[PDB]
């Protein structure tokens, strides 16, 4: 990414991020998705 | 983390795999401190 | 749009639960409620440890199909839903309380009940009806003849999902069409701790 | 319009049960308690069951007579021991003393004695279905039990003749919640739902759906 | 909807370039151009005989596929863009002029410049979501350190559209999707004859 | 009457911990504490579950004694209170996290952090004279360079209880006196569950 390239230039950053995802399949095509987030101290969820 | 639920659901005659891009960036209130040399080059 | 059970707000998060396969030969599904959330969630810790609650719950149902799949499925809200146990006597507890994931009807035609599926319309309904529409939603307010009462043992009402008929797709289609489910409760009260 | 309402679907009386003291054979007891039970006959369990939740008085008229239909003046008395109160052992029993169940002395020579019994339940309204356990458990609530009739013939010792009772209820004031279906199925056991096996279909069969 | 390349009007008729077939396999194009209509029509004769000019454009990209192929492309529009050499140096004039007919990238990863791809998305661009539109339009202003310059030498600025989600379909669909470009140059003006 | 470290109030239930018995030999006991309430009640799973907090408390020790006991304690609130490991290095982690049952001093005149209890008194404060009152209260608000930290990590104050005058009574008297502590959490917060 061009945000994570600038943060090398300095030591700390500090702030809010964004994630955007796009799905490029058929139009005709349906299905769904579970997007989660974790803390930083937690570990990541073993099940959905 | 990203989880099927459900199944990729498709019709008769239509491809079975598809793709998702990600795409981040930076919020308004983000900041940088100090400076810095870069290790990329 | 929103089915309004008897004509109640139930005033005084969401749960999506896993997701069921419906595939052609399935005899539909019952999840009998205050339950499903006892043993997950912030909601599953409130009704163990408050010896009363009261609450009323909102419920959506949701189907992913493609246009070249086709079937109809019914879906009630049905108050006191008691299961019979058929002769060749009394229901085993798997199927009195059947958890999160819910279970299966032995009998769709019946409901398990002894009570026709014909007239299971008087209950809240919708339909779903995979060209119509691919989501039901239902408010249901609390019934009961106590204003409290307890979350493990007494059951107010049942979900019951059937495919009235069955699912037909040509060669290369999906197999199975997902089912899921999600539950909001509404005014949720507790005492008792 | 108001010949089919829920007050006037359940009105008329009907015959609840039936009982004998009968005290002249190898019986001797001379007397009988009858729990109060407005499902014993299959066809008034079926339009209970039209309702989830109902609120209602009670209307007990007693019938009686001897074998022969002859009805020769002598005493009975007919006692209502509520929910909550000990039963009669026998005829002699000190439970028939107790000031506090209400009891009705009338004799066969009379026009059939009849009482009111007011709604009995600690919850808002009887539920003839009920899903979960309250402590074979399963669906049975205790709160709809409404007590008992003991009836005994007011005698020293055995007067060998048996006395037929007719009950007859009504109910009165009745009040009804969420409407359910009718059902298809033939009752087996007494309390629960349980039906047999073998699936019976609601609508008779034809030779073609062309007709 | 209309994209305008850094905030700015181009202020001081349709040119329509062959198709192009994308191919599952095919790795994308760059048409780098003051350059494309300097041998077609009568924009071509004015930059041929006048000495110096100062032309913005327009430009639309449009590609026409069925509902169920699927696919997506980047369109960007890169200034002052670079062409490189990759060792085992010059690249040839075929590729920094490849005329009407565009060039195919031989690196799509670092777009023949050295920089990276993921990045490419800091130029003005579009996407082409094969489900969700077909079609993507810029409008570029005239950007330069000098107020005019020369057409046949210098060429301001590419157009650059890169496969990045190939193309799938099930069998019996057309092979290739055909890709289209159309250029109106705005505000265009001369000297020198 | 009550102590108000600082002159701030902790602005942006009870807990009773065990009783302690001081005997005519014990040295005294600290409590260095967010931490006595991580592993009890329903403060000590908020403490757990979130990521960042802040909080400020309000704290009481109460002593019974009769009019024939005599004795005296100091009770002060040190924030950043560190723990020192006398040579014949590094304190183990009993004694750094001593847990809700407290810590006993090993020095109570260096009061193991190599610092002399006589200059004790700069800290905020209380004295427990037997004759004069039986209690102490102190009032202590969040004292941190940064807005919030951790609970598990990093502690931020301790509460030492240092029996100055050792105690002393005649033959017949209950030979140890309790001291009992209580804790109420003042405006706590909490984030990043």
């Amino acid at each position: 990414t061009m945000v994570g390239q600038i943060c090398r230039y300095y030591t700390q950053w500090s702030g809010s991020l964004k994630v955007t995802f796009m799905f490029t399949g058929s139009f005709m095509a349906t299905g769904k998705m579970l997007i989660a987030y974790t803390p930083p101290g937690s570990a990541q969820p073993a099940t959905r | 983390t990203i989880w099927y639920q459900t199944n990729f659901v498709v019709p008769p005659d239509t491809p079975t795999e598809a793709n998702i891009i990600a795409l981040g960036a930076a919020q308004k209130n983000f900041t940088l401190k100090l400076c810095k040399d870069t290790d990329e080059i | 749009n929103i089915v309004l059970s008897y004509g109640e707000w139930p005033e005084y998060r969401f749960y999506t639960l896993s997701t069921k396969s419906w595939k052609t030969e399935s005899t539909g599904w019952y999840w009998k409620f205050p339950d499903v959330l006892n043993d997950t969630g912030v909601f599953g810790q409130n009704a163990q440890f408050h010896y009363l609650y009261r609450s009323g719950f909102c419920m959506h149902v949701q189907c992913n199909a493609s246009k070249f799949h086709q079937g109809a499925l019914l879906v009630a809200a049905i108050p006191e839903f008691v299961i019979a146990a058929s002769s060749p006597l009394y229901p085993d507890f798997a199927h009195t309380n059947p958890g999160k994931d819910g279970q299966e009807f032995r009998d769709p035609y019946v409901l398990d009940a002894g009570i026709p599926l014909s007239q299971a319309l008087v209950f809240p309904h919708q339909w779903i009806n995979l060209r119509t529409n691919n989501c039901a939603t239902i408010i249901m307010p609390y019934v009961n003849a106590l204003p409290f009462d307890s979350a493990l043992n007494h059951s107010n009402f049942g979900l019951v999902v059937i495919p009235i008929s069955p699912l037909k797709y040509c060669n290369g289609a999906t197999t199975e069409v997902p089912v899921t489910l999600t539950i909001a409760p509404l005014n949720s009260e507790f005492s008792g701790l | 319009v108001n010949e089919a309402s829920v007050e006037h679907f359940y009105s008329r009386a009907g015959l609840v049960g039936v009982v004998e003291v009968k005290d002249s054979g190898t019986s001797l007891d001379g007397y009988t308690v009858w729990p109060i039970d407005v499902m014993g006959f299959v066809q008034q369990r079926r339009k209970l069951e039209l309702s989830t939740y109902m609120r209602f008085d009670a209307e007990f008229t007693f019938v009686s007579n001897l074998s022969n239909s002859t009805t020769p003046g002598m005493l009975l008395q007919y006692m209502y021991v509520p929910p909550g109160a000990p039963k009669p052992d026998g005829r002699k029993s000190y439970q028939w003393q107790t000031a506090t169940n209400p009891s009705v002395f009338a004799k066969l020579s009379d026009p059939p004695p009849q009482v009111s019994v007011p709604f009995m339940s600690p919850a808002t309204a009887y539920q003839w279905f009920y899903d979960g356990y309250p402590t074979l458990q399963y669906g049975q609530c205790p709160n709809n039990m409404m007590g008992h009739f003991a009836i005994r013939t007011v005698s020293e010792s055995t007067t060998g003749k048996n006395v037929h009772v007719r009950v007859y209820m009504r109910i009165k004031h009745v009040r009804a919640w969420v409407p359910r279906p009718l059902r298809s199925q033939a009752y087996m056991v007494k309390n629960y739902p349980t039906y047999s096996q073998t699936i019976t279909n609601t609508a008779t069969d034809r030779a073609s759906i062309t007709t």
